[PDB]
């Protein structure tokens, strides 16, 4: 899964 | 009097999110204007890149130069430990000057995140803070950030890295907000980036009762 | 050697604050040469020269220069008051003696906010748990924390530096680390802030398991 922060992705694993 | 280096790392931020792009930069300073000519030579690992960028040349306006190479790395080259070295070679110095920096040795630990409530006593005052404990993490390098409803929350501070007696680092961040807005039920949320964490992500919320 | 530096160094915030203790205000003369070691001090409380301050023991750093310092012994209430104390080095390796002047950080002095936070239910998991001491709202930035329980200090624990807050005062937290046991028995422990705007320039806050 991943990971967003305000609309930006963070990371996938 | 002659040229001195200053290599300076990613932002924590770069190199923690997949949509932005971490890089390292080699400052060279007291750089005369009889000689502004300088030579960069950049290593990975002892093994020589060629792909770095110079940026535009600067007066300091005290009869010195700036000048300044950057390299883009790449983020798990970054987390995995490699260390880039930046060797300047100018012809008003010496020797050639060789800087070297890398992610901070040691094993990554996972931070543990808590957020606390405003006391009883302060909600006579006019506005509340909102506490997030990050602790127990390595290295030091994080980010973290406030927000409510899909928006975020800059009225916060933060303390700097506190070193712990089991070789950790943790933190504080504050969030002050009208207290109004806590009364009413609003869901705040601290956001912490950092490498030994899940897709380098959490996020704890917190409310009134 | 392009001549001897000055560093002008205050007294402890904790020295400031109890009446027990003798707050100093220290001159520190570094890189000083073996050919000319001989430093006057001149010490200036508001202008006016003062004859009670006293030199250390000399002290070779060995790297060919001697550590001079002078330490001048400051009343409580001229600290609190903001008194500007002066210290002038005069030697033969300085082309003009260097002045260097400090006091207490000038600004209305507010009244520090102290709460204390519980740990978290998913800490009572862990062998041990965090308790913590919110100190907010304070001016100036000279303070002390420090933590005990049953008349007895509690030694485990890390305080932030001082944070500058946005509307012009600061803030910190102090972090104590007890056992688990320690905590579950219902043990008491104690929170206490030492700053100039704290009545009796002291407050104490407690917490226990609830
Ligand atoms: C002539 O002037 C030069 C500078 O102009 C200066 O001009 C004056 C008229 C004033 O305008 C003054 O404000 C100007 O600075 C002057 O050069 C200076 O030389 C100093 C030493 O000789 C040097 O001090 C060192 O600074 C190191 C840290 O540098 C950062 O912080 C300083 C302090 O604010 C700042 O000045 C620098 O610009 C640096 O700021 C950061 O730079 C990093 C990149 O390196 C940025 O991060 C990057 O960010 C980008 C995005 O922007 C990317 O994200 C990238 O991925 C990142 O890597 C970062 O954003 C940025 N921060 C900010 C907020 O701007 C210290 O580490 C260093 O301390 C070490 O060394 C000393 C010994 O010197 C040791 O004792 C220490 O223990 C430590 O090991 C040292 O303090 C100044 O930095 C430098 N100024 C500049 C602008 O480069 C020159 O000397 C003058 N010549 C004369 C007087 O003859
Ligand atoms: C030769 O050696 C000299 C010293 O020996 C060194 O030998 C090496 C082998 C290493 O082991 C090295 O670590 C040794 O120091 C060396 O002198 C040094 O010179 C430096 C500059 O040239 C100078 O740096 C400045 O330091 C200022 C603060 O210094 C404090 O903290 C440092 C360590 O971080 C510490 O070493 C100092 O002793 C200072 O510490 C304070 O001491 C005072 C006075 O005793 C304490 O206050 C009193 O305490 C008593 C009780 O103890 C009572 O409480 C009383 O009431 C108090 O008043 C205070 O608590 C104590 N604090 C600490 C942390 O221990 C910086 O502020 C300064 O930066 C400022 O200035 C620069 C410009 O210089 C600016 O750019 C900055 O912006 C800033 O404003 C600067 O960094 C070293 O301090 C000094 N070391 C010593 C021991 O004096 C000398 O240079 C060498 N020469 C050659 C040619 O090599």
């Amino acid at each position: 899964d991943c990971a967003w922060h305000l609309g930006e992705l963070v990371w996938c694993t | 009097g002659g040229p001195s280096v200053f290599l300076f790392p990613p932002k924590p931020k770069d190199t923690l999110m997949i949509s932005r792009t971490p890089e390292v930069t080699c400052v060279v300073v007291d750089v005369s204007h009889e000689d502004p000519e300088v030579k960069f030579n950049w290593y990975v690992d002892g093994v020589e890149v060629h792909n770095a960028k110079t940026k535009p040349r600067e007066e300091q306006y005290n009869s010195t130069y700036r000048v300044v190479s950057v390299l883009t790395v790449l983020h798990q080259d970054w987390l995995n430990g490699k260390e880039y070295k930046c060797k300047v070679s100018n012809k008003a110095l010496p020797a050639p000057i060789e800087k070297t920096i890398s992610k901070a040795k040691g094993q990554p630990r996972e931070p543990q995140v808590y957020t606390k409530p405003p006391s009883r006593e302060e909600m006579t005052k006019n506005q509340v803070s909102l506490k997030c404990l990050v602790k127990g993490f390595y290295p030091s390098d994080i980010a973290v950030e406030w927000e409510s409803n899909g928006q975020p929350e800059n009225n916060y501070k933060t303390t700097p890295p506190v070193l712990d007696s089991d070789g950790s680092f943790f933190l504080y961040s504050k969030l002050t907000v009208d207290k109004s807005r806590w009364q009413q039920g609003n869901v705040f949320s601290c956001s912490v980036m950092h490498e030994a964490l899940h897709n380098h992500y959490t996020q704890k919320s917190l409310s009134l009762s």
